[PDB]
């Protein structure tokens, strides 16, 4: 369980690197997350997991539906390439999207923090792998990139939406179902970590390189996706690689299996099957 | 920093965390006195304790538990009991910190 | 989608071609307006450039050359427009683009919920009894002998004509019902 | 997110039209060609038929991009293909 | 029984005697009458079986197949309205003649004491099931069906005859109860496997094992839709039955003589789910689904354990019940296309919506949807199974991978899609044949509901 | 219901006790709640109960009485065979239906201890763990075609394996 | 050049030798073929938008493939090496692997059985 | 409502005022909650150097 | 107790409200996207209580709610395990679940068969508190089952395109 | 429909060819049969192993999701090479170096985890000491036998 | 507008208490739940037995 979460947690972050459409940055999310909390699982820490889990709720939903209002607003288009100034043209939507992301990464009081500070401490206090905390702390970093990624292409840049807008964000279907996830993502972790009853005992004596790791890598990854993301705005041909590539495309996993499996076995259901 | 020290050089003196009492118990000390408990096993037992969770700090646990039922409402009432069972968990982890750092220096003593 | 292609297809709409995928790529790579700006500018300088050759066995190369400098530098996630193949929204409202014929097994209870609609539709359907048989005598009467022929549908020379095979290109479904 | 219509479609195309400095903002008309009337290239053609692509958010195939040498017949593929008239 | 098969043979006059325009109405009501009466025979408020006679008994492996077939002859003779509507009064009374002799037939079958009564019921089955196949068939085919449908069970069925006729010279009698109380053990010699393999090779070729099975597609692709419903809901069924009434006086036989039959089901259902997987002709994709499913009911029975025959009577009623309804569906198209081709019309649920919710539950059973007698049935005999061998659950894994996917294909590729705008000949649909989804799935969700019936012997 | 065949130990529960100058919303809700839900439901009920004491029905269990078992019947008597084998069936179900109860036992107690189970939930464990080897010395390698017979071979092999075995000084 | 064609990810138009010939002996090929594709296509229109036609449209291609991947299979099967061998292979060999896995575990399982070891402290109803 | 082509539209007094109101209180809960409880820098314990130890608290001979 | 069974079942009984009235002839009359949101707040506020008992008392009940079959000394009954993850998981899916249905009522419009839409949300959420609070793992498969078939639906809801069905 | 309008055996003369491409709607220099290995392949045209994505999405096909016409050989393998099932696109980027990428991170990763697991990460510290012999009666202890009083020191 | 209350979480809860309290709680192990948890120092409502408190730490 550790090693499969760890690798997943790796994968679907350095895979959410380099990809353009929202929604699958926050599905990549998603995984990442969720291979956090198999990570949590390989040691004897469920319910932290949990809390995890109903954390994470808030923020996918709210970053979801900060997304759609995005989309809606403007035609069909979900590409961050065509996004531009959404911290002015919706200062609402950015608002609680910049919330939802903060509370995404580490940061102390969001709802975020109330698992993943005792998860990182959990997994930096425990004596199971080291490669695997190495890349969940590397994916950690990466979470705080393409947060940074997605608040800098969607909300920062100038316009490159097409000329014709029509925006409205006043809908009361539309408003109030973020703020409640917002008033969520602010309080529930506070509310719920201080009503339940103690559980999955925790570890907090060690040194302060360990207590403060999550926020130190989450901070670290913030100011090289800023420093990055800025390197493109100044003119220089960029190349691709063999990096980027793997990460644009999901590893070839797709693009491999995806189409050799059903070759075979198709080929063989009509050949070796039926007309044999 | 303690994974240097065994897995690139100095080896095979550093303890594992496995056989941690591989001396003897009394091996310098001329006299001991064992570690003692405060909560019953009744008392343990009838707090719904998990197995995990009843070890040698857990009448603060109790303590902590009788605070966040009785006073449920107002669920940041106690927060003194939990620095209570934080401190004593510390204190437990700085024993075991000690076993292990003694365990080092023996391992020394042989050379 | 509504001109349908030739077989030769020669060597200029291949080099534009060439072109309007490359400066798209190149819009994916180079994100900001400036950049884009900048290199859509420097690579119209190297179409410019061999514009004028005269060696058709020169630009074939040219074209090859460029084409295989294009794919080792295919963007591998490049911009789609929604609607468009590839892309997202692309056959999206395809599930709500139902044909007129359904209209014929209607009940004579929502169609008196709609009746100038129908008073319409009958004399659509009269227009096009009416016109079919000439529109079907004016294709015949119009075949290149030699034997070749294209995906062309000549259209109506006289008065009181159609242009030829209408019916599915007038009735065809808006693209947002 | 309101419709368009055939003088908001002329509009829009005369707007972009009128900045690409090499058709100046005159010398212009609804039925003006490009190579013929205004002395534009095949490229520049392609060019503009971008500026109607991200202009109004869709693509031109290149097929038809071939035909569309005057702004009217930009109009009309566009009419044609949002059902604009009602 | 005798008050069920009884009003079943004055159905005959009953057609006969009619106004041609009040034929259809009368047997059809009078049909879902029989199918009521049928009910009786559930009341068992005990453990011992019910015995009428020394000719006619009802267990609660009888019980289901009987409401079974008197409860798809509604069903047989509705769907069997549109085409032969423009034939002679006379050729629609022989059709409806026949669907109730195969009625009655069928329950004499279920119902019997003695194995030479099933024999000779088990083939007179053969007569109606050929005409109906070759006379009302579309196409020319069907010639080379009925001779395949009618030669594999003859072969299966004359050892058959000649081991009941040794069982009978051996002990006396041939019935049921007494063969169960009086059953010596089996001196493990090549004369008596002999004798066993003429008991089994009889039904094991009507389930059909996948050696043998090329009948069922030749027939269920050919027979008008009727005979596709009997086919594949009560005459594959009359095979297990057998075996599960046989297999008693074989111990301890069935120990070794099973691993070849055990076998062949198990790789042959992955091969026949792998040719669902891909196959141009629905009919067919069904059929074969069917040899998939009834692999299963083979390993089933060979094991002899409890859960294994239960989760079988499951299987058989459920995979009958959606099976029909799968063919009903298949012929709502092909009375308006009039091709079995699946890819030719791909783009429906614009037209027929609700019809397509009756495709969605239909494969939702076919597949291993939980709240349903079909997974109850797949799961209780994987989990006997495992108990036989842990290494079989990796041949059923793969079996449900490719019985999710063929299911969803069928359904994707001739409902979701984009209408074949070049088809102005789908008319809407028929009351009728939506009743008739509806009769095939609301039955389903009772059953489901109350699974305590619908187990067999051991529950 | 009857506390003997499931028994089940007193719910005593801790007095409130609490320490805050402030509500509790449980106990308010609860009072509503009776006042709202239990008191026009409990009219209904005993409504109901005064229509049944109108009218009351009685029925039985209907006593079956044993028979001569199978060992005492003759090889080929198909109806002492059958009788003997009818209460076999009989006694069968009966036996299932024990397990049923001592699984149900057990599970119940699992959750009514629920963390602190692994020692003063044994009790039912090992009355569990008898009446499971007893069935499986019982009904257990038999097939779908059990029988008494079947049974008495089984029991007969087991007893000739422990005959031999108290062979052994 | 850089890049690699398989039986998967093929060569696109873009780079093929071919769609770069200009010789005249290509160009009748392929419009030869356009011909063909515009015959067939206003057939199928002139059969679509036909009133009168209230049926659906046949399509004899598509029956063609049916029958060849149906009927026409045993007729022009003719048995040869690599048919045969592949044959008794794909029939007999998956069946024969099964056998000697089963068999094993049940040997062993009744062995173990035999033995009076076997860990079956709560199987019940099997 | 209505649209704006190439301008910068008309900004309604709500949106603004929730999405400002939204960020300051979680401004404000970071800052309250971070000035009480500050124990994500490093706890109410320390971390003892365990290098500096005597080893008569450990009982070791020599 | 009567009040923690009663609005754990009273959840589900509100949750197949909407259901009930899909398969009726009120769809219309009325605005059922509006009727579902409401039902799904009702159904959170009312599995607050338990939520509350649960963080007092810490008591982790299990109903047997109906008996289905016995199969040979196997009990197969409808039965729920109300403990902390089941009763944490429903309050918070019913949170995301109100505010998605608001956000789905704003968003689909311009899709006539929006009422489909909820309808399948409402079945998706049902699946999953039935996979959230199962005692079983036959009512546990139940619910997987649910939710994968329930995706299979709504990521294929434009049935139009080739890549949603994929 | 009839005989000559259907499919039939390798026509393995000029004339047959060419009557068979005639049926089949092609151009007899791209009529090209099966090889005869002994099959069920007849006179039935092979055609190149492209998917439906390589067709041009933009054309009015007649078949539309199908990217063909009513007309127009189908391919023996159009039940697999369709856009719902299996692409045989091309890629930027090649198969070969895909899969050695992949298959090389997915093998460094297999030896990342073993020397992870062999070189594991432990906080320099001993392991809980729990009170009553290991808590012996709480995890099953049978009472009446006696317990091992193992016991841990200050 | 509580109309819709009534109408829709009022009888349902209800029928819901009927059956709970007259199907379910008459059943011997339907509803089964953990200890309350008792703790040292309380007096219990079922026979008044206090609990000692725990012995004083240091
Ligand atoms: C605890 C364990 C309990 C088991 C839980 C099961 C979990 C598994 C979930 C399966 C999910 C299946 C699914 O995705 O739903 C597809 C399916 C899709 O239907 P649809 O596409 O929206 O229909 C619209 C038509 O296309 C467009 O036509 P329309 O608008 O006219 O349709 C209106 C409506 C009309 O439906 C009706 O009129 C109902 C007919 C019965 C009338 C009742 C008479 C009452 C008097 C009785 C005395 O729908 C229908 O026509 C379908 C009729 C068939 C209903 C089948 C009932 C299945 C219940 C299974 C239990 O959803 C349903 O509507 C089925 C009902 C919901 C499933 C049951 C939910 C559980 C309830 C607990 C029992
Ligand atoms: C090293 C670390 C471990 C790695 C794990 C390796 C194990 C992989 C497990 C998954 C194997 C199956 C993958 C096939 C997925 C698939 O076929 O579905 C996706 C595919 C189309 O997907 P896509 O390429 O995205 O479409 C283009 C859209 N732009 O869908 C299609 O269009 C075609 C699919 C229909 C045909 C299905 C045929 C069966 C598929 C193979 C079954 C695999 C059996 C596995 C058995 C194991 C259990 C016993
Ligand atoms: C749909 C799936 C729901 C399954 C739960 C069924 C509960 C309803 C029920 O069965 O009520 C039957 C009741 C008494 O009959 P019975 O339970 O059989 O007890 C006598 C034993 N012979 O007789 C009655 O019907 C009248 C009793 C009045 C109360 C009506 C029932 C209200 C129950 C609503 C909550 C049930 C839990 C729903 C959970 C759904 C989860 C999918």
């Amino acid at each position: 369980m550790l090693c499969l979460g760890a690798l997943t947690t790796l994968f679907t972050a350095i895979c959410a690197l380099t990809q353009n459409d929202i929604k699958k940055i926050i599905a990549f999310s998603t995984s990442s997350q969720l291979g956090l909390m198999m990570v949590t699982l390989g040691m004897n820490q469920p319910h932290l997991a949990f809390l995890h889990i109903c954390t994470h709720a808030f923020f996918k939903a709210m970053l979801f539906m900060c997304s759609g209002s995005i989309i809606h607003s403007l035609a069909d288009e979900q590409d961050i390439r065509k996004m531009g100034n959404i911290t002015k043209i919706m200062p609402f939507t950015s608002s609680c999207l910049v919330i939802g992301s903060l509370a995404l990464t580490g940061m102390p009081f969001l709802t975020g923090f109330y698992s993943k500070d005792l998860i990182i401490e959990a997994i930096n206090t425990c004596n199971t792998n080291a490669w695997a905390l190495l890349i969940t702390l590397i994916a950690t970093s990466m979470t705080a990139m393409y947060s940074m990624r997605i608040i800098y292409f969607v909300t920062m840049t100038k316009p490159r939406f097409p000329p014709l807008i029509s925006i409205n964000e006043n809908d009361p279907d539309l408003m109030n179902p973020i703020k409640r996830l917002a008033f969520g993502s602010i309080f529930a972790g506070f509310v719920i970590s201080y009503n339940i009853p103690p559980t999955s005992i925790p570890v907090l004596t060690m040194p302060w390189f360990l207590k403060t790791t999550a926020l130190i890598i989450s901070v670290l990854g913030f100011l090289i996706a800023l420093e990055l993301n800025n390197l493109t705005m100044k003119l220089s041909m960029n190349k691709a690689n063999p990096y980027s590539s793997f990460s644009t495309l999901l590893g070839f996993f797709p693009s491999i299996i995806h189409r050799i499996t059903p070759m075979k076995s198709l080929n063989l259901s009509l050949k070796t099957s039926l007309t044999l | 920093a303690h994974l240097t020290r065994r897995y690139l050089w100095d080896a095979s003196v550093e303890p594992d965390p496995e056989k941690i009492p591989s001396f003897p118990p009394d091996l310098g000390f001329p006299e001991r006195k064992e570690r003692v408990m405060v909560a019953t096993q009744q008392e343990m037992m009838d707090a719904q304790l998990t197995l995990q969770q009843r070890d040698y700090c857990a009448h603060y646990l109790i303590r902590l538990l009788k605070c966040k039922r009785d006073s449920f409402p107002n669920f940041l009432a106690c927060k003194h009991e939990q620095h209570d069972w934080d401190y004593c968990e510390h204190l437990d982890y700085v024993k075991r910190m000690k076993e292990f750092e003694r365990e080092r220096r023996l391992l020394q003593r042989k050379k | 989608a509504f001109c349908a292609p030739p077989a030769y297809l020669t060597h200029q709409q291949k080099v534009l071609r060439l072109y309007k995928r490359a400066l798209r790529h190149l819009e994916s790579w180079c994100i900001h307006r400036d950049k884009y700006r900048y290199f859509a500018c420097l690579m119209r300088a190297r179409f410019e450039e061999h514009k004028n050759e005269k060696d058709m066995m020169r630009a074939t190369q040219l074209l090859r050359e460029a084409e295989e400098e294009f794919w080792q530098n295919q963007h591998p996630q490049p911009y789609i427009f929604p609607d468009s193949p590839g892309g997202t929204s692309f056959e999206r409202y395809e599930c709500y683009k139902v044909p007129e014929w359904c209209l014929d097994y209607w009940h004579p209870s929502e169609k008196a919920m709609y009746p100038d609609y129908f008073s319409k539709r009958e004399q659509w359907k009269k227009l096009r009894m009416e016109s079919w048989d000439r529109e079907v005598k004016q294709l015949q009467e119009e075949t290149s002998p030699d034997g070749i022929m294209t995906e062309a549908l000549p259209p109506a020379r006289r008065e009181g004509d159609l242009p030829p095979l209408w019916w599915h290109i007038v009735t065809r479904p808006r693209e947002r019902p | 997110a309101p419709p368009l219509t055939l003088d908001g479609i002329k509009d829009r195309v005369l707007y972009v039209l009128k900045l690409y400095d090499k058709i100046d903002p005159e010398k212009l008309s609804v039925n003006s060609h490009f190579m013929k009337d205004l002395g534009l290239d095949s490229l520049d053609q392609v060019e503009i038929i971008m500026a109607m692509e991200d202009e109004f958010g869709f693509e031109i195939p290149d097929i038809d991009a071939e035909k569309l040498m005057c702004p009217q017949e930009i109009v009309d593929y566009i009419a044609d293909k949002k059902d604009v008239y009602e | 029984m005798l008050k069920i098969i009884l009003p079943s043979l004055m159905l005959l006059p009953l057609t006969w005697l009619s106004s041609p325009k009040k034929t259809w109405t009368n047997v059809t009501s009078y049909s879902f009458l029989i199918s009521l009466t049928s009910l009786t025979l559930l009341w068992q408020t005990d453990e011992n079986y019910k015995n009428f006679s020394n000719m006619f008994s009802s267990d609660p492996l009888s019980t289901p197949l009987i409401i079974l077939t008197a409860w798809l002859l509604p069903l047989m003779l509705m769907a069997s309205q549109n085409h032969l509507k423009k034939d002679n009064n006379v050729l629609q009374k022989l059709y409806i003649s026949m669907l109730i002799s195969l009625q009655i037939l069928l329950i004499m079958t279920f119902s019997a004491t003695e194995l030479i009564m099933f024999y000779i019921l088990f083939e007179a089955t053969l007569i109606p099931t050929l005409i109906i196949i070759t006379r009302w068939g579309n196409q020319t085919e069907r010639l080379n069906a009925g001779i395949y449908f009618l030669f594999y069970t003859l072969i299966g069925s004359i050892p058959l005859l000649i081991a009941l006729i040794l069982i009978q010279n051996h002990v006396g009698t041939l019935n049921l109860m007494i063969l169960s109380f009086t059953t010596h053990t089996l001196d493990a010699s090549w004369s008596n496997n002999l004798l066993w393999l003429a008991c089994m090779m009889a039904f094991l070729i009507k389930m059909p094992l996948y050696g043998v099975h090329l009948w069922l597609p030749k027939a269920h692709v050919e027979a008008p839709i009727a005979g596709s419903m009997i086919l594949a809901a009560i005459l594959l069924k009359l095979g297990s039955y057998g075996m599960i009434r046989i297999s008693i006086i074989l111990d301890p036989l069935t120990k070794y003589m099973a691993y070849p039959f055990i076998l062949l089901s198990l790789w042959g259902m992955i091969m026949t789910s792998s040719i669902c997987l891909r196959q141009t002709d629905l009919k067919s994709l069904i059929a074969y689904s069917s040899v998939s499913h009834m692999a299963l009911v083979i390993a089933s029975i060979m094991i002899q354990t409890p859960w294994s025959f239960m989760g079988a009577t499951m299987l058989m009623i459920a995979h009958g019940l959606t099976s029909s309804l799968l063919f009903c569906l298949a012929n709502s198209n092909y009375e308006r296309i009039h091709s079995r081709t699946m890819i030719m019309a791909r783009g429906l649920q614009m037209v027929f919506p609700l019809m397509a919710t009756w495709w969605l539950m239909a494969s939702l059973a076919n597949l291993a949807l939980p709240p349903s007698i079909n997974l109850m049935g797949e799961l209780f005999i994987t989990m006997s199974l495992f108990s036989w061998s842990n290494f079989t659950i990796i041949l059923m894994g793969i079996n449900i991978i490719i019985t999710g996917m063929y299911s969803m294909y069928m359904i994707i590729t001739t409902q979701r899609g984009k209408l074949t705008n070049h088809m102005i000949n789908l008319q809407p649909s028929h009351t009728r044949e939506l009743t008739l989804m509806a009769l095939h799935m609301i039955p389903l969700i009772l059953l489901t509901t109350s699974p305590k019936l619908i187990t067999g012997l051991t529950m | 219901w009857d506390k003997d065949v499931y028994p089940e130990p007193p719910s005593r529960t801790p007095a409130p006790s609490p320490q805050t100058s402030l509500p509790n919303p449980i106990t308010y809700l609860t009072k509503a709640y009776d006042l709202v839900v239990d008191w026009p439901v409990t009219l209904v009920r005993e409504f109901i109960e005064r229509q049944h004491a109108k009218n009351r029905t009685y029925y039985y269990h209907r006593q079956y009485r044993r028979v001569p078992d199978i060992t005492e019947c003759k090889e080929g008597d198909v109806l002492c065979i059958y009788e003997a084998e009818m209460q076999w069936r009989r006694d069968f179900k009966v036996d299932q239906e024990i397990m049923n109860i001592i699984q149900e036992r057990l599970k119940a107690c699992q959750q009514r201890e629920g963390e602190n189970y692994q020692q003063n939930c044994a009790k039912e464990l090992e009355q569990f763990t008898k009446v499971t080897k007893a069935y499986q010395d019982r009904y257990l390698d038999l097939g779908a075609y059990y029988s008494a017979r079947k049974c008495l071979a089984k029991q007969k092999q087991r007893m000739l394996e422990e005959r031999k075995a108290a062979r052994q000084e | 050049s850089k890049y690699k064609p398989a039986p998967l990810a093929t060569l696109p138009s873009t780079l093929d030798p071919a769609e770069y010939d200009v010789s005249p002996e290509t160009r009748r090929a392929q419009v030869e073929r356009l011909s063909i594709r515009a015959r067939l296509k206003r057939e199928y229109l002139l059969q679509y938008n036909d009133p009168k036609r209230v049926s659906h449209i046949e399509d004899p291609a598509l029956i063609r493939w049916t029958y060849a991947r149906s009927a026409n299979i045993y007729p022009n099967f003719r048995p040869t090496p690599k048919n045969s061998l592949l044959g008794a292979v794909a029939g007999f060999g998956p069946l024969i692997f099964w056998y000697y896995v089963f068999k094993t575990d049940r040997d062993r399982k009744e062995r173990l059985i035999q033995e009076g070891k076997l860990d079956r402290k709560f199987n019940i109803s099997y | 409502i209505q649209p704006r082509y190439r301008e910068f539209p008309q900004l309604t007094r709500s949106q603004v005022i929730q999405g400002e109101f939204l960020s300051s209180l979680m401004w404000f809960w970071i800052l309250w909650r971070f000035w009480h409880d500050s124990d994500a820098v490093l706890g109410h314990f320390s971390y003892p150097d365990p290098s500096q130890w005597t080893d008569e608290e450990l009982g070791i001979p020599p | 107790m009567n009040i923690f069974t009663t609005s754990i079942l009273l959840i589900f009984i509100l949750l197949l409200s909407p259901i009930l009235i899909s398969m009726s002839n009120l769809i219309k009359h009325i605005n059922f996207p509006l009727y579902t949101t409401t039902s799904i707040k009702f159904s959170f506020i009312i599995s607050l209580l338990p939520l509350l008992m649960f963080f007092h008392n810490n008591m982790e009940y299990m109903i047997t709610t109906w008996h289905w079959v016995t199969m040979n000394s196997m009990e197969l009954k409808m039965s729920f395990k109300t403990d902390f993850f089941s009763i944490l998981f429903t309050s918070v899916a019913l949170f995301v679940t109100w505010s998605i249905m608001q956000f789905s009522s704003w968003y689909m419009h311009s899709d006539p068969n929006i009422n489909r839409f909820i309808k399948y949300l409402t079945l998706f959420l049902i699946t999953m508190l039935i996979l959230t609070s199962a005692n079983n793992m036959f009512q546990l498969f139940i619910g997987w089952e649910g939710v994968g078939i329930m995706s299979f639906l709504l990521i294929g809801w434009w049935y139009g395109r080739t890549d949603a069905n994929t | 429909m009839t005989k000559d309008m259907l499919p039939g055996s390798y026509p393995r003369t000029p004339e047959e060819r060419a009557a068979a491409a005639k049926k089949y709607n092609m151009r007899v220099e791209d009529y090209e049969p099966y090889p005869d290995d002994g099959m069920g392949y007849g006179d039935y045209p092979m055609l190149p192993n492209r998917s439906q994505h390589e067709r041009d999405p933009w054309y009015q096909w007649d078949h539309s999701e199908l990217r063909m016409n009513w007309g127009e050989p189908i391919h023996w393998d159009l039940d697999m090479y369709i856009r719902n099932r299996v692409d045989t696109s091309p890629t930027p980027v090649s198969w070969d170096v895909m899969c050695k990428h992949l298959f090389g991170f997915v093998a460094f990763m297999v030896f990342m985890f073993w020397v992870g697991h062999v070189f594991p990460s432990y906080q320099p510290v001993g392991p809980k000491q729990y009170p009553y012999n290991n808590l012996y009666l709480e995890r099953g202890g049978d009472p009446t036998k006696e317990p091992e009083p193992v016991v841990h020191y200050d | 507008s509580s109309l819709f209350a009534v109408s829709h979480v009022l009888i349902p809860m209800w029928f819901v208490h009927y059956y709970v309290k007259y199907h379910m709680a008459t059943k011997p192990y339907t509803i089964v739940s953990s200890k309350p948890r008792i703790f040292p120092g309380d007096t219990i409502l079922e026979t008044g037995e206090v609990i000692p408190p725990m012995r004083d730490f240091p």
